[PDB]
């Protein structure tokens, strides 16, 4: 028996999320991904201070038609939100609220960890979600922001880092 | 070769195929159920789907006329006389590099581009579900098979590898652009509710699947209630890409034969899909039998279907039809 927490990545088609859960769960950027269909199951385990914990990732499709279908219920039993735009696109920021929206009203929780992840980072020149517009939604919101790249390999460590701050906060109840 | 067993199914097929005025439609889908050869799939699969006239004096006049259409269809959509509806044109963009992304085919530019007009076109057509993720995948089979055509038969195996550009003209390429988006329209009629707003199609296909192997395999059924495996976790992209996502494209290829056969206008797709599924999931039943949920999850969201023959694929669909039988009394 270890304690299993069940986590789930969203937001907009193409922001990354399967190559951010990618990292979390294989510390490597696949770069071939297909566009994710339903709901992609992943698990790691994770040693924290001698407790063996497992953490489940369920990493969404992100087109509207299949949010409004169904991503509603893969929201049961969920003990943490990682939210994640792309740096590069406002319009995936913007979306945002809608992504909050939906996980309040298909939901029985309010004070599950949730984190919010601008990726991307790496498109330098392409950057159009400057990281206090990002971190005001974040405050409002109550939850952290990290901008990051699940490709750069510059990176990869921090992507680490991030995943191990939602480890750690699941693992102090 | 009377002793060959590829040479003599070719020659059955040219039986029902060659010189012919009306080319039998029955004694077609009755052969085709079981398998097609490779260099036969492209007539036959247009011919099986409606596509294609089975008068044979009939079919240049009316692929000339539709291919025509689908180049009409492109110039008023390129015009001012459309109003491109970004969002659409935008998410079939960022699908089709992630489409097929380990198949050389698909990252050329000149098949991206094919694949874009394709699908762009046939979403502004059907506004009530517009364009869903995985209709990208949809799109494929009948592409890639279509190009094959255009290949010397010793050729047909290096369709995977070879741009388009470097054995077909444009219009030649425009030809089969019009082929696939009226024969992906065909597919995707039988299916409509899939991919409208809710996509009820989808939920039904997996309840009508969960209360199949209710019955068939009840103790593979309980197991999952004990281990609270929810036939939507694996299931919903099992109806989405009808398969496509489990299986390697050659065994798709294959597993079209038959449901074009089965479906051409006999059972509807809906149907038959589920039958297969229910015959792919109890496949694995005794292994699924001693798995916890997440074994579950990954096994069935990763199946072990690489090295599948057409000959794995064939007893699958075998089944599936025994059990269509079977169990049709069951509502
Ligand atoms: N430059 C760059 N591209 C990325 C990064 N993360 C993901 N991508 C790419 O963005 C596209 C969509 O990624 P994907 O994970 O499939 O998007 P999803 O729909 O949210 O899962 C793919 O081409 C990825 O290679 C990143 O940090 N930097
Ligand atoms: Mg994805």
């Amino acid at each position: 028996r270890s304690r299993i927490f069940k986590i789930i990545v969203i937001g907009d088609s193409n922001v990354g999320k399967t190559c951010l859960t990618y990292r979390f769960c294989a510390g490597r950027f696949p770069d071939r991904t297909e566009a994710t269909i339903g709901v992609d199951f992943r698990e790691r385990a994770v040693d924290i201070d001698g407790e063996r914990i497992k953490i489940q990732l369920w990493d969404t499709a992100g087109q509207e038609r299949f949010r409004k279908s169904m991503v509603q219920h893969y929201y049961r039993n969920v003990h943490a939100v990682v939210f994640v735009y792309d740096m590069t696109n406002m319009a995936s920021f913007h979306s945002l609220p809608a992504w909050i929206e939906e996980c309040k009203q298909h939901l029985l929780a309010n004070d599950i960890p949730r984190i919010l992840v601008g990726n991307k980072c790496d498109l330098r020149s392409a950057i159009q979600v400057p990281t206090d517009l990002a971190q005001k939604f974040a405050d409002t919101h109550s939850m952290p922001l990290f901008e990051t790249s699940a490709k750069n390999p510059n990176d990869n460590d921090h992507v680490e880092a991030i995943f191990m701050t939602l480890a750690h906060k699941l693992k102090s109840h | 070769q009377e002793l060959n067993s590829i040479i003599q199914r070719i020659s059955k097929f040219d039986n029902i195929l060659k010189d012919k005025t009306i080319i039998n439609q029955q004694d077609l889908r009755q052969i085709s159920w079981n398998g097609i050869p490779k260099i036969h799939r492209p007539v036959v699969w247009k011919l099986l789907i409606g596509y294609l006239p089975v008068n044979t004096k009939r079919q240049e006049g009316f692929l000339q006329r539709k291919r025509k259409e689908y180049r009409d269809s492109l110039k008023h959509t390129f015009s001012d006389q459309h109003s491109r509806d970004i969002p659409t044109w935008h998410q079939i963009e960022i699908d089709i590099p992630r489409t097929n992304p380990h198949i050389p085919l698909y990252q050329f530019k000149s098949v991206q581009n094919s694949l874009q007009r394709i699908l762009y076109l046939w979403a502004i057509r059907h506004p009530a579900s517009g364009y869903v993720q995985g209709i990208n995948d949809l799109v494929t089979p009948f592409f890639e098979t279509f190009l094959t055509e255009y290949l010397p038969p010793s050729q047909i195996d290096d369709v995977k590898i070879k741009d388009p550009s470097t054995y077909m003209v444009d219009e030649q390429i425009t030809d089969l652009e019009a082929d696939t988006f009226w024969c992906l329209t065909k597919l995707l009629e039988q299916i409509t509710d899939n991919y409208i707003h809710g996509q009820p199609g989808i939920l039904r296909q997996v309840k009508n699947l969960s209360q199949l192997v209710k019955r068939i395999d009840a103790d593979l059924y309980n197991h999952f209630q004990n281990e609270h495996v929810e036939f939507i976790q694996f299931a919903f992209r099992w109806m989405n890409c009808l398969l496509m996502r489990e299986f390697q494209m050659g065994t798709v290829i294959r597993m079209w034969d038959t449901y074009l056969s089965e479906t051409s206008q006999q059972s509807s797709l809906n149907e038959f899909h589920v039958f297969v599924c229910a015959a792919f999931l109890i496949k694995w039943s005794d292994q699924l039998m001693e798995m916890d949920f997440q074994e579950t999850i990954t096994f069935l969201q990763n199946p072990p279907t690489k090295d599948w023959t057409e000959t794995d694929i064939e007893m699958l669909l075998s089944e599936a039809f025994i059990w269509q039988s079977l169990y049709k009394d069951a509502t």
